[PDB]
């Protein structure tokens, strides 16, 4: 699996390939199954986590298949298994501080 | 010893993803702009329509994997691109982990049109029939029982809103429950009620202020309903609680819809603040000129309102709610804002099916 | 019992029904089967015309090219295989409506066109000629 | 015309009984007569037809025998729901004519 | 869901002609025989006739042709029937039923309307 | 091109339905199992209610039109008796 | 030798081949701004759909009244001549073409149509009364 | 004037698969059926298989199966040789060519390609 390397107080970014390049209905949740992000069809919206304000997205990169999250000003809790779903393909990226 | 036989004319369909032509009712003259859409691309309906109940047949439907959908999307997109006309557009563009995408903008004279949806039949072409299960406990999937052959459909209407559902079509028995998969926590949930909630929702004559009324006592029975409804699905002992929002673009975290040729984004956070255990709600609306468009990525600026009195009376018919799965009691977070399930809702007991009348059986026949 | 006579269940209306029972109404079932104004609302009506005539002639000439022209039931001379899901005469057509017998040949029925097209009126001709 | 007489009329039993009661025919009717339930205020309903065959919707603990002019229906658990009044009409031949009725309590 | 919708009570004098009708919904009307039946209070059940929906031929008993007329009308699906010289003893409830029609005979009566009510 | 969707959209028309008039009258030819003869005959037998002549008489003696004008009465009894007693009669019994 | 099958040789693919072999293909022949757009582009070609259709139901008449109804190779009964260029079939059928056929029977092809629809069909259908 | 043009030299290491081209011009495509002819260098001509442009069915000798694929495309009028598990004895040109197809059977090869060479 996908392992990423963070620092403390830094802006990072996960990739998520689909196969198409048109917008697929996609979803970026945590170890405990909470939503962060997603969206819902053209727009975007966000989960009950702790990283409401903290994890933003390239409206751009959305037809072209690619579904990135952009964390920023990350944390000493951050350090999950993040699962990103589309496509029913479920990707695990590690990330640690 | 036994030989073979064709058969012509035998009653038999097999599943097709064909296209459809509308066939609404237009008036040819009037500048509703949606009267000139369907005067250049449907033809007057059948003032008779046929309908025929089938026999003991079962027919297996299919809710989230429809093929009208998909018709009905592309339709209303050339709708809002020949009817709305925008004064500046965004569109990200991004010709091809390294890459750049720029922003393209085009300049389009925009003036102010009248906006009011017309109802909209489907109509499939000759050789084709559509199938309809008139089960009033439907769940969305699976079997039905009592299927029958439909002409045509209703007059559906193209509204355009999400968080909520205006102008729509009503069940029979009570409040249903549909999704594609329940304990998922990412596919949204339709909730169609039995009973219309009036809402009145207009611009008094600043002009960026806008009062929406809705009656207290209807909601509140409409939501005991609800949770009567949903407390049958997850175990009849846990209290549910009903937040506001989370997060997003202007276009999702609040009510938006269109009233008059003018974008209404209205708050949504007087009506889901209930928890629920074993006289009027006014709303701040604020009308806008930057939206993200719903049919594609970008961002579209518009005119400054008309002066006078814009009012907008509507009925408030379904639902769409997402549940915030966690480790006890659940949240329901009212989300929405893809456009496919604010048609999905009202196109979900339909099926297109393909005549093929040609069969062939064994026989005791000669020559 | 007493009767009256038959009854008129409608286009489509026998799907449900057994195999015996539907193949004596494929009459119904093939009845059936056949200024802006000006310019936009009258040429779609001619079209959908058109297309519906034109898919009756092709499926016409699709059933006369097997010798089988005009009639609605007719007989030929291809045996029953006994691998296209062999079953007694009385389920066929007692037991089972036309619905599930297409669901149960579907994987055969290009070979039963085939062997229909190439046998038969290519040669019951081509025999008589000799 | 063919007259069908039912036995016996009138009738009272308790919940849970087992009862069983006839329809006879003047003629024979082979098994063309069929077995029917009305309420006080309320229209009949359809429970047996051709003389054996349970109507859709119709709880399994009834059932109906009977062949030539003897027909009988029986009821395995009596139930405060099935208190009405049972009917058997035939429709071999004409007219169509019913029992003059049978009123359990 | 198939029901069977009719008028409202009537109240006719001795000697004049009485009309009832009978829609059908959840069914295609022209499928299924329908029969019509009467009854006075305390009775039991006596038929009247039955007629086809397809083909508008009736069918009534020995004792009353020229007594009772059966029409049907295809566009509103609804079937009319007309007695006339009406007396004392045709006081009752009526009910118009669909007749399950299992290989073209009569088999049962499963579809009732609610009764309307003559005096 | 104003006599071309004036003078053109009506004499579409016309040709559309007098074709599909000719289709239907052949379709109901091939239901009655003359499939394209244009004399056929068939399984019916002629009930002598329907009133009869000598041979001679209605095959020398009438024109088309006075025999179109008597029959005229009893036609569609003729038309379902040679539907169903030919083509529910000739087949059913071909299907054992 | 070894093969596989037949071949699509086109709509008018079998011209110049053998008589034999050109009638086992008859199948193959047989079978075969918004308002400006809808005013000279959306008529025209509805125009050549209905005088195809007219034409093929013309034709299917014509074969209709010799009493072929609806069967590619038909059989009719009419005496062959010993004129109209009488040969042996072997060479009628094995060294000809379809084109040399038509070409061979130009002046002679109304008598033989006279023959088929008038005083044999009539006469049979006669002889059926 | 009936040519078929195939595709230019290909170079290969070995065990991966590799796929040629042949394109037919000067006359209807699905009329002849396509034998497959490889040439090693100082030896004599191969026979593969051959494919029915129309039907799709192919055929192919008692030592090539699973190892050599044919596949056509009517839309553009080409046939695609696939060739897998290459090893060092594959290295050699490639023919395609059109049988003469008399009365159903296999009579000759007429029409040849200019051919393509592969080595691994
Ligand atoms: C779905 O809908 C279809 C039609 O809409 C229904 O099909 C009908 O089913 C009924 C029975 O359920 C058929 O009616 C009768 O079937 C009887 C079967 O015979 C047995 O039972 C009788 C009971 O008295 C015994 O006497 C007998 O010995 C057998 O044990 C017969 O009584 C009748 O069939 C007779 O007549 C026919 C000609 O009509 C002959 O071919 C038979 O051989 C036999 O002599 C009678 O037919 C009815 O026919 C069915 N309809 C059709 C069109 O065939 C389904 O029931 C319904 N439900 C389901 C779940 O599918
Ligand atoms: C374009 O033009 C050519 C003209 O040449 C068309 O005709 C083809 O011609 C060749 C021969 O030139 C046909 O080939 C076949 O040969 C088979 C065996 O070869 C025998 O040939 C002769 C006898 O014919 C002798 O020398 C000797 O016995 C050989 O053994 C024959 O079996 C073929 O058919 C013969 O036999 C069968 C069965 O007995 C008979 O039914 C036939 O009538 C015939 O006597 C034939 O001779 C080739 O088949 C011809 N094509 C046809 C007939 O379609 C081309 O067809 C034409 N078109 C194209 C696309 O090229
Ligand atoms: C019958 O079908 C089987 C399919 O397994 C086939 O192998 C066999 O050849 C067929 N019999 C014929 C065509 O006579
Ligand atoms: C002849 O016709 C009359 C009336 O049309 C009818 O009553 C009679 O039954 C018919 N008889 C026969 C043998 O067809
Ligand atoms: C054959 O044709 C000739 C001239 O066309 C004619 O005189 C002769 O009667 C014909 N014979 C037959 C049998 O048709």
């Amino acid at each position: 699996k996908k392992v990423v390397l963070g620092k403390k107080g830094d802006t990072v970014e996960l990739t998520c390939t689909a196969s198409q390049k048109k917008s697929i209905q996609f979803h970026w949740k945590n170890s405990n199954q909470i939503k962060i992000l997603g969206n819902q069809g053209s727009f975007l919206t966000k989960g009950p986590s702790k990283l409401n304000d903290r994890a933003d997205s390239r409206r751009s990169l959305w037809d072209q298949g690619n579904f990135p999250l952009i964390i920023k000003n990350l944390k000493i809790e951050d350090s999950d298994t993040y699962i990103c779903e589309v496509e029913d393909q479920k990707e695990e990226v590690q990330l640690l501080v | 010893n036994l030989w073979v036989t064709v058969y012509y004319g035998v009653p038999v369909w097999k599943d097709a993803e064909t296209t459809l032509f509308c066939a609404s009712d237009a008036k040819a003259y009037e500048t509703e702009k949606h009267n000139v859409w369907a005067t250049h691309a449907c033809v007057p309906t059948d003032p008779n329509p046929q309908e025929i109940h089938l026999e003991n047949v079962t027919e297996e439907f299919n809710m989230w994997k429809n093929n009208m959908v998909e018709q009905m999307h592309t339709d209303i997109i050339s709708l809002w691109d020949q009817s709305l006309k925008p004064c500046v557009k965004l569109t990200p563009l991004c010709v091809t982990r390294l890459i750049n995408c720029n922003t393209s903008a085009i300049t389009q004279a925009c003036p102010k049109v009248s906006f009011e949806p017309i109802p909209i039949h489907y109509c499939a072409p000759a050789g084709f029939a559509i199938l309809k299960c008139k089960d009033k406990k439907f769940n969305g999937t699976g079997p039905c029982p009592s299927v029958s052959t439909v002409q045509c459909t209703h007059g559906i209407k193209p509204v355009v809103s999400t968080q909520l559902l205006l102008n729509g079509s009503l069940a029979e028995e009570e409040v249903m429950i549909r999704s594609e998969n329940i304990t998922n926590n990412a596919k949204n949930i339709l909730v169609q009620f039995n009973t219309p909630v009036q809402i009145n929702c207009t611009r008094p004559n600043d002009i960026r202020q806008a009062h929406c009324n809705v009656s207290k006592a209807t909601w509140n029975e409409t939501l005991g309903k609800v949770v009567k409804q949903l407390r049958k699905h997850f175990g009849n002992n846990t209290i549910i609680r009903f937040a506001n929002s989370s997060g997003g673009d202007l276009e999702v975290t609040t009510h938006s819809f269109n009233c008059g040729g003018e974008f209404f984004y209205c708050n949504t956070s007087g009506l889901f603040n209930s928890t629920w255990i074993s006289d009027s709600i006014t709303l701040p609306c604020r009308i806008k000129q930057i939206i993200n468009m719903w049919q594609r990525i970008g961002q579209a600026m518009y005119a400054p309102p008309i002066q006078g009195v814009i009012r907008c009376v509507s009925n408030i018919t379904g639902l769409i709610l997402t549940r915030d799965g966690g480790s006890t009691t659940e949240t329901f977070r009212p989300g929405g804002g893809d456009m496919r399930d604010n048609w999905r809702s009202e196109l979900y007991k339909y099926k297109v099916v393909k005549i093929e009348p040609l069969g062939v059986a064994p026989t005791r026949c000669k020559r | 019992a007493v009767g009256i006579g038959a009854v008129f269940l409608g286009f489509l209306g026998a799907a449900g029904s057994t195999m015996g029972a539907a193949s004596m109404t494929l009459t119904v079932q093939a009845r059936n089967l056949l200024l802006l104004k000006l310019t936009v609302w009258g040429i779609k009506q001619l079209q959908a015309r058109v297309l519906a005539v034109e898919r009756y002639l092709r499926d016409q000439q699709l059933l006369g090219i097997w010798g089988c022209s005009g009639k609605l039931i007719c007989c030929t001379n291809v045996p029953w295989n006994s691998s296209w899901s062999n079953r007694n005469l009385s389920e066929i057509w007692d037991n089972m409506t036309w619905l599930q017998w297409d669901k149960e040949i579907s994987n055969y029925t290009q070979i039963i066109y085939g062997l229909l097209e190439e046998s038969q009126n290519q040669q019951e001709k081509n025999e008589q000629d000799l | 015309d063919i007259q069908l007489t039912q036995s016996p009329s009138f009738l009272s039993a308790s919940v849970g009984d087992k009862v069983t009661i006839t329809c006879r025919a003047s003629q024979g009717v082979r098994n063309e007569l069929a077995w029917y339930q009305q309420k006080p205020g309320k229209a009949p309903n359809l429970l047996i037809y051709y003389a054996s065959t349970l109507q859709s919707g119709v709880p399994s603990r009834f059932s109906a025998t009977g062949s030539g002019t003897h027909f009988t229906l029986t009821v395995s658990s009596l139930q405060p729901e099935d208190f009405a009044t049972y009917f058997c009409q035939h429709m071999s031949s004409y007219p169509l004519t019913f029992g003059g009725g049978t009123k359990v309590e | 869901q198939e029901v069977l919708v009719q008028s409202g009570a009537e109240v006719k004098k001795p000697g004049a002609s009485v009309k009832v009708s009978c829609r059908a919904f959840g069914y295609t009307f022209t499928g299924n025989a329908l029969h019509w039946v009467r009854q006075a209070p305390g009775q039991g059940l006596e038929w009247l006739g039955w007629i086809n929906p397809h083909s508008g031929d009736t069918t009534t008993s020995q004792k009353f042709q020229g007594r009772v007329y059966m029409t049907r009308d295809k566009s509103i699906n609804t079937a009319f029937l007309d007695v006339t010289r009406l007396t004392s003893d045709d006081t009752g409830i009526y009910y118009c039923a669909r007749d399950k029609y299992y290989g073209n005979e009569a088999v049962g009566m499963d579809v009732w309307g609610q009764g309307t009510s003559v005096t």
